[PDB]
């Protein structure tokens, strides 16, 4: 949508996927396997969790109207109380609303950017062992097992082990 | 004629303050007061328009 991830080059979601927001499918000889990422995906809850309790944190304050009843003779006072109080209300509910809208397009957006964020993760670590198809997966120059794989999705690819293999089995 | 009558009642009040003397005198036409209201429990209350009823 704005970081272009979400709806974008990874055109749709993964109903399989329901471990997390985010994450993986690895596709190897051993299996297959929609495996959440959980970093990202515990940052994204920590950020949004975070964000509603500073919502309902911030619209709590008090006490009544107080209320109060005027006479046939007091009428412009009446009306004060009155414009004073739905003036009031008003400013409530656009800031509300505002709030609303406003922290709705930052919340996905904060979505896309996590995903395209995670994506350049996986693809700088990676680097040229792989083809960048670019419907948001990696088709691999060498083998990669439940083991290699399961190296990639914790931080930790040594590049230089594959490198020689891959670079034969590229040309 | 409110009421079947053409006179009227025509009533005031006030806070008496703690340790202050109220003092009545007429030579007619006092209606006044038998009892008094202390305040018991002062708290923030409210006064709620409805016609309907206490569940
Ligand atoms: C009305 O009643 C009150 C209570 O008895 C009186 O207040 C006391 O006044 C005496 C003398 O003036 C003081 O010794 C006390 O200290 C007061 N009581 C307290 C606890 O404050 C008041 O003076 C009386 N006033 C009248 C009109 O007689």
């Amino acid at each position: 949508g704005l970081f272009g991830a979400i709806a974008g080059f990874i055109e749709g979601g993964w109903q399989g996927m329901v471990d997390g927001w985010y994450g993986y499918h690895h596709s190897n000889d051993q299996g297959s396997g929609y495996a959440a990422d959980k970093e990202s995906t515990q940052k994204a809850f920590d950020g949004i969790t975070n964000k509603v309790n500073s919502v309902i944190e911030k619209m709590n304050t008090q006490f009544e109207a107080v209320g109060k009843e005027f006479s046939n003779l007091e009428r412009r006072l009446e009306n004060l109380n009155k414009k004073m109080e739905d003036g009031f209300l008003d400013v409530w509910t656009y800031n509300a609303e505002l709030l609303v809208l406003m922290e709705n397009e930052r919340t996905l957006d904060f979505h896309d950017s996590n995903v395209k964020n995670l994506y350049d993760k996986v693809r700088m670590q990676l680097r040229d062992n792989v083809k960048e198809l670019g419907n948001g997966c990696f088709e691999f120059y060498h083998k990669c097992d439940d083991e290699c794989m399961n190296s990639v999705k914790n931080g930790t690819y040594d590049y230089p082990k594959y490198e020689e293999e891959s670079k034969l089995n590229r040309n | 004629k409110v009421n079947g009558l053409g006179s009227r009642m025509e009533f005031s009040w006030t806070l008496l303050d703690m340790w202050d003397t109220i003092n009545f005198e007429s030579t007619g036409n006092l209606i006044a007061p038998e009892y008094g209201f202390k305040i018991s429990k002062r708290g923030s209350s409210g006064i709620m328009k409805t016609e309907g009823t206490l569940e």
